[PDB]
């Protein structure tokens, strides 16, 4: 399973 | 700090002629991502499949391109590789010995 | 020794076109099993090994839904990444992560990671106590101190230590026929011409999984890592691997080199030479 949390550079 | 790609060609079991096989190029190390990557059987362009992108802990890419063959004592295999750090497309021939 | 799941993110720009790809796979130790594709119509997660089939719809469904929301950030971040290091539009650039936990012995997370890379260049990094970040350089920095501010840190410290392991134990029983089998590789040896005073000698092993394999030559139990060639370990096609090292010997003096192999699936070491 991804790992789901918000993922902004 | 493009790095280039590394080229094995070889088959899935050993080679007997007139047996089906398997037909594999495999191309790692590389950086960046696009590529192109063909299998040749007598210099023609064969419509082999491609593994989806991956990439080694060094971040650098791989790929498969890979299809059925069967082997016989005239046809040439090859596999042709153009990528931003090679100024000529990379051309490594299928031999049973390797 | 111990098993994996791991994610492998790749997203990349495309200047002429004025959008981008993103395309994620997903592996249990050397096995793919999901791949994700912001290029294909309707964009979905798919099954790439059989055992993770078995999935309901629920999965597939959230899976999907989580790559999506990932693709289009990892989209967006490649215009801020070009901004941090003073690029023009015209170029290709490439933002990659990759993230997984490793299975301990007592079935706890023996280590996790996440790590970040921009144009084949590390670019942050998550630390070993998965409490804090590692920057490479300036434009790093910003990233770090916005994921500071937001606390990232903190779930992706709760997703290695739990979700991830726990859907590693998931997967490795719906796979163990496959995952849990270790198969030992077929080897030989072969030999061949090479030059003035010298044939060359060829060690074969085919066939194998997991990937990880010792493959060395020995003059009378000294190693020959020096003159050998050893190429990289490479997919059958199959989900097995292959791989061969190679060395050249004086003519007449084949049967003073030995080709010894270490594999999981053998369980015990082998020797062998020229016949």
């Amino acid at each position: 399973y991804g790992d789901f949390f918000h993922d902004m550079v | 700090v493009a790095r280039p790609p590394k080229v094995q060609v070889y088959s899935r079991h050993p080679a007997e002629n007139g047996k089906p096989n398997y037909l594999n190029c495999y191309v790692s190390g590389f950086h960046p991502p696009q590529i192109e990557i063909d299998l040749l059987k007598n210099g023609e362009k064969m419509n082999a499949e491609q593994s989806d992108l991956s990439f080694s802990k060094d971040w650098s890419f791989y790929l498969l391109v890979h299809t059925e063959f069967t082997p016989n004592a005239v046809d040439q295999y090859s596999c042709r590789v153009k990528h931003v750090t090679l100024d000529k497309p990379k051309i490594v021939k299928w031999d049973r010995d390797h | 020794g111990p098993h994996s799941l791991s994610y492998f993110y790749t997203a990349v720009s495309r200047p002429d076109r004025g959008d981008s790809r993103f395309i994620a796979v997903g592996y249990v130790d050397d096995t793919q099993f999901v791949r994700f594709d912001s290029d294909a119509p309707n964009p979905r997660m798919e099954p790439r090994a059989p055992w993770i089939q078995q999935e309901g719809q629920d999965y597939w469904d959230r899976e999907t839904r989580k790559q999506r929301d990932t693709s289009q950030t990892y989209r967006v971040g490649l215009k801020n990444l070009r901004g941090y290091y003073n690029q023009s539009e015209a170029g290709s650039h490439t933002y990659q992560s990759m993230y997984g936990c490793y299975l301990g012995p007592d079935g706890l997370l023996l280590r996790g990671y996440r790590q970040y890379a921009y144009d084949g260049a590390d670019y942050i990094a998550l630390n070993e106590d998965l409490r804090s970040w590692t920057a490479a350089d300036t434009a790093a920095q910003i990233t770090k101190r916005k994921w500071e501010t937001a606390n990232v840190a903190e779930r992706r410290r709760s997703y290695l230590q739990g979700l991830c392991v726990e859907s590693l134990r998931e997967y490795l029983e719906m796979g163990k026929d496959t995952l849990q089998r270790a198969e030992p590789p077929k080897t030989h040896v072969t030999r061949h011409p090479s030059s003035d005073l010298g044939v060359t000698l060829r060690c074969w092993a085919l066939g194998f999984y997991p990937k990880e394999i010792s493959l060395t030559w020995q003059r009378e139990g000294q190693d020959q890592s020096q003159d050998m060639e050893l190429v990289e370990t490479r997919p059958s096609g199959d989900g097995t691997f292959q791989k061969w090292a190679a060395l050249v010997v004086p003519p007449g003096e084949e049967q003073s080199y030995t080709c010894h192999v270490q594999h999981e699936g053998l369980q015990e070491p082998l020797t062998l030479r020229w016949d």
